[PDB]
Formats: structure tokens, C-alpha cells, sequence
């Protein structure tokens, strides 16, 4: 159940754990989901998001 | 550039 990530939309902390709001490649924006940081294999996207905030 | 979807 791993899927291609298009971009990181947002970031939050919930219950002490960092979560990223993801747009999934090839899926509509209605399918965007919040995922815990350890669910991601997107070092390029994460570093770009964190550098750009 | 992938992620697990919970």
C-alpha cells in the first residue's frame, strides 16, 4: 500500500507526531490525506518543503 | 517519492 506522492501540501503535529498532508500522484485532490512522517519515503520533497517554509 | 497510505 505504497503510492506515488506528487507534493506536500501542509504539515502539522497531532498527538505529538509530525504529519504531512499529501497530494497523491494521479489521484484527485479529494483524496489528499494526512500521513505520519514515518509513512513517507520522500526525502527530496520533505527537505524542499522544510527549506521553503 | 512514495508513501504508505493509512
Amino acid at each position: 500500500e505504497e503510492f506515488a506522492v506528487e507534493k506536500i501540501i501542509d504539515r502539522r503535529v497531532r498527538k505529538g507526531m509530525v504529519e504531512y498532508y499529501l497530494k497523491w500522484k494521479g489521484y484527485p485532490e479529494t483524496e489528499n490525506t494526512w500521513e505520519p512522517e514515518n509513512n513517507l519515503d520522500c526525502q527530496d520533497l520533505i527537505q524542499q518543503y522544510e527549506a521553503s517554509r | 517519492q512514495t508513501a504508505r497510505k493509512s
